[PDB]
RNA sequence: AAAA
RNA sequence: AGCCAGGAUGUUGGCUUAGAAGCAGCCAUCAUUUAAAGAAAGCGUAAUAGCUCACUGGUCGAGUCGGCCUGCGCGGAAGAU
């Protein structure tokens, strides 16, 4: 998991999620491209 | 996609050849590939059977002495404009898709009962 | 099931067809000889394209076909590759007939209702080529 | 001329080898001989090390001539038949020999060598990296007479001045006279 | 692929030790080669194809091997088997199970005639000759690129020849020791045939390939014992080409690179365009020389003597003058147009050829090889 | 399959 | 939006290349049958193959899409008794 403060989209399967007041970044189809801001 | 002057364009085109034809056909396209609807429409052009597919609601826009055959458009849809079109179908689903109405003489023509049209000479 | 563009007659047992057919496991020496005996009439040095179909118990058949509008216009035009850069080098010239000619017999595997259809697809050929029509 | 840079230096750009063989042929038949070694570069593996070790006689440094020299051979030819050849390469071959013929150092690494007493040609050799450059090849009294000029002025200054106008490019001492093909 | 496995008998193990030990009389007693094939395979008809143990003590080393190849379904496996009645008899065991353990496979044996080692005379002259046939024959009808020698059964001898047939052609040869279990790919050192030693043999080959028949006394007389194998007798007071003559005769005919040399006066015009024209010929000759396609592409105007003329392209500055002796592409003059259009305008009168090669020794030779130290 |  | 189906032909466009077949690189990017199907957006193959998207036809039966200006908040945010 990426820790940065700018969270993106990489690719088209990536999904923006906010949980529990965190901005969070899941991919169904790439784990590299799981990050959360912070 | 389609504009209302596009849309226009359509129901005009097959409101004149659905005027000018004699017998229609309507048939069931599902799951047969391109290169099985080239086959047909080489068939159809060499009998003089112009084919066509075109969305319900435009189809029921322009349809309106075909109207019994205006009684069942739900699922994809295939029309074709005598005789022998019902007769090239009939080998091609049997060989191969599926037929639903025939209109013919102003009247609606059942499934089962298109052996009429497709054994008169 | 594979699909290839060997020469008029000379069906060697080469790379260039050699290991495709040998993954199905049919005898390579079989499809040359077979491919021989009905190509012999084809004009000398075409790449007469082929589709082979094996089945199960190591058997085949196989259906020619005509030979390709490039070949066909490479030869129409006396030359032997196409343009480097089509479109912005030119390096031929055919006439209507000769765009006719290679319709008519591609026309056993064009799929146009007129000959003028078939006509613009070999156009279109001729184009993506860099032979241009004179 | 690869194999040969390969022997002496250690390596060579695989560019430079590719250049070397056009054909797809060729580099699947030759793969086992090379070998990587890193930075781009290739090397013989103990496979090619063998053959090639075996296909070539050893050697210390590889004779070349300048265009000078060329003509210099061709002319005395005549005279000592194909001694000069000989003599060049049996120098090349042996370091040993090549220390005791030094008769004469003039400037900037070029140095004369003579064969020895009662014989009549001399030559004009300097060595770069591994290759046994040979400038002149002169005669019992041409040689007198360059041995004058140098001990007034500078005379290896003069000759490697007109390197690019006279001498180089140097060729390799392989030659084909006779009609004859393996 | 294509598995041309050697077949040797040891399938027939388990007659380890037993009164009758295995030999041809055994073969013969128990009925004949497909009699005695059906009690050889009862022994080993069980064992499977997966399991280590049966790999390595219950099965024959064809199936060893095949099984450590990994043969499928989709595949074609030919045995060798040698000319003894045991040898066959074991063949046709091999053949029934592999058949057996992987329906849908094709299996055939070849019997190399002459393959026994009882005898050296025929073994010299009718085995390893023979089997050099059948091999090339299954290379050449299936192609290098798809064919896999399988040196481990049978005798110790035909192996020489099975991987020698490999290194030649290209395809490989793979070997697994009975106790060992990692398939060796042997090493294939590039080898070819003496060009050198076989090189005056080039027109007495060459009345051969015309008219297919030479008096054995005249082949004799034209022609070092080795050259022997090269022909076969065909039996009628002629000789033609043994199996290894016809690799040797495409050997002496297979097109190869060329090293470029420089006469005299080439080197004294190369230069001269050296300065108008970069180093564009010094590449462009190492091209063509090192590419047969791009020569054979190349061939102006032919002159005679074997002399032909080659060109870098339209509208360019040099147009080169070359002939092949052996494996050197001599360069006999490098001229531009104006130069160029002149000879050939005095070669359309007369033979202009013949005058080029009169003056070799004076003007033209040495050839020196085209390397350069350029500084 | 370290004299098939 | 989801769900069902199609997603083709000239043709393996030409050049290059051992191979370059939509998908290493360069150029062009036309044409046909078409409800619709890029001389192909992505994956894949040694190259083919195979998968997906663009595009369109069905099922469904009220809304839906992204930009702009603006108020207040959120993360970025670790220190020694
Ligand atoms: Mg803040
Ligand atoms: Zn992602």
């Amino acid at each position: 998991m990426k820790v940065r403060a700018s969270v993106k989209k990489l690719c088209r399967n990536c999904k923006i999620v906010k949980r529990d007041g965190v901005i969070r970044v899941i991919c169904s189809a790439e784990p590299k491209h799981k990050q959360r801001q912070g | 996609a389609l504009n209302l002057q596009d849309k226009q364009a359509i129901v005009a085109e097959v409101s004149e050849v659905a005027k000018g034809a004699l017998s229609a056909v309507v048939a069931d396209s599902r799951g047969v590939t391109v290169d099985k609807m080239t086959e047909l429409r080489k068939a159809g052009r060499e009998a003089g059977v112009y084919m066509r597919v075109v969305r319900n609601t435009l189809l029921r826009r322009a349809v309106e002495p075909f109207e019994c055959l205006k009684d069942a458009f739900v699922g994809p849809t295939l029309i074709a404009y005598p005789g022998a079109a019902a007769r090239l179908f009939k080998e091609f689903a049997k060989a191969n898709f599926e037929v639903k109405a025939a209109a013919f003489e102003g009247e609606l023509i059942p499934a089962s009962q298109i052996d009429r049209l497709a054994t008169l000479p | 099931y594979v699909k290839l563009q060997v020469a008029a007659g000379m069906a060697n047992p080469s790379p260039p067809v050699g290991p495709a057919l040998g993954q199905q496991g049919v005898n390579i020496m079989e499809f040359c000889k077979a491919f021989n005996a009905k190509t012999d009439s084809i004009e000398k040095g075409l790449p007469i394209p082929v589709v082979i179909t094996v089945y199960a118990d190591r058997s085949f058949t196989f259906v020619t076909k005509t030979p390709p509008a490039a070949v066909l216009l490479k030869k129409a035009a006396g030359i032997k590759s196409g343009s480097g850069k089509p479109n912005k080098d030119k390096v031929g010239k055919i006439s209507r007939a000769q765009l006719q000619e290679i319709a008519q017999t591609k026309a056993a595997d064009m799929t146009g209702a007129d000959i003028e259809a078939m006509t613009r697809s070999i156009e279109g050929t001729a184009r993506s080529m860099g032979l241009v029509v004179e | 001329p690869l194999l040969e840079r390969i022997q002496n230096e250690t390596a060579i750009p695989r560019a430079e080898l590719d250049k070397a063989l056009p054909s797809f042929e060729e580099r699947e038949i030759l793969d086992s001989l090379f070998e990587d070694v890193g930075q781009g570069q290739v090397s013989l593996s103990p496979v090619g090390f063998l053959i090639w070790e075996e296909l070539e006689r050893p050697t210390a440094l590889v004779p070349f001539l300048s265009r000078r020299a060329l003509d210099d051979l061709l002319k005395m030819r005549a005279t000592e038949g194909t001694a000069p050849d000989d003599y060049i390469t049996r120098v090349a071959r042996s370091p040993e020999q090549l220390a005791i013929g030094k008769h004469e150092s003039w400037s900037k690494g070029l140095f004369w060598l003579k064969r020895g007493e009662h014989t009549r040609d001399r030559y004009l050799v300097s060595v770069e990296g591994w290759r046994l450059l040979v400038w002149r090849i002169v005669d019992a009294d041409e040689y007198d007479d360059l041995l004058t000029q140098n001990r007034k002025t500078d005379a290896g200054a003069r000759v490697v001045a007109e390197r690019r106008e006279k001498y180089a490019p140097f060729v390799r001492l392989e030659l084909y006279e006779d009609g004859e093909g393996w | 692929a294509v598995y041309l496995c050697t077949c040797g008998t040891a399938a027939a193990k388990k007659f380890f030790g037993q009164t009758p030990r295995f030999d041809a009389a055994w073969v013969t007693e128990h009925g004949g080669v497909e009699a005695a094939s059906k009690v050889i395979y009862d022994t080993f008809r069980t064992a499977r194809l997966d399991d280590e143990v049966a790999l390595k003590r219950d099965l024959s080393a064809e199936i060893h091997s095949l099984a450590r190849m990994g043969v499928n379904d989709k595949d074609t496996v030919v045995l060798f088997s040698s000319e003894t009645a045991d040898g066959q008899a074991c063949a046709w065991a091999v053949k029934r199970y592999l058949e057996q353990a992987r329906p849908g496979i094709l299996c055939r044996i070849e019997v190399v005639a002459g393959l026994q080692v009882t005898d050296a005379h025929v073994f010299r002259t009718a085995g390893v000759l023979n089997f050099t046939k059948a091999v090339l024959h299954e290379i050449d009808a299936n192609g290098t690129g798809q064919c896999v020698l399988n040196p481990t059964g049978g005798f110790k001898s035909l192996v020489p020849y099975t991987v020698l047939i490999g290194m030649l052609r290209g395809v490989p040869a793979k070997y697994i020791f009975e106790q060992s279990s990692a398939l060796i790919p042997l090493p294939m050192m590039p080898v070819e045939f003496a060009r050198s030693r076989l090189e005056p043999l080039r027109p007495l080959l060459e009345r051969i390939q015309n008219e297919t028949a030479i008096p054995r006394a005249e082949l004799d007389k034209a022609l070092r014992e080795i050259l022997d194998s090269l022909f076969e007798d065909v039996g009628q007071g002629q000789v033609s080409l043994s199996p290894v003559g016809f690799l040797i005769w495409e050997e002496l005919e297979r097109p190869t690179a060329l090293v470029p040399f420089l006469s005299r006066r080439a080197l004294d015009d190369l230069l001269k365009m050296r300065a108008t024209e970069g180093t564009a010929p010094d590449d462009y000759i190492t091209r063509v020389a090192r590419s047969p396609e791009q020569l054979a592409i190349g061939k102006h105007e032919s002159w005679s003597k074997g002399l032909f003329w080659l060109k870098r392209g339209e509208h360019t500055r040099d147009r080169y003058l070359v002939s092949v002796e052996g494996w050197r592409l001599l360069v006999w003059r490098i001229v531009d147009a104006d130069e160029y259009d002149d000879l050939l305008t005095q070669n359309r009168k007369t033979d202009a050829g013949a005058r080029v090669v009169a003056e070799r020794r004076e003007k033209y030779a040495p050839f020196v090889r085209l390397e350069l130290y350029e500084d």
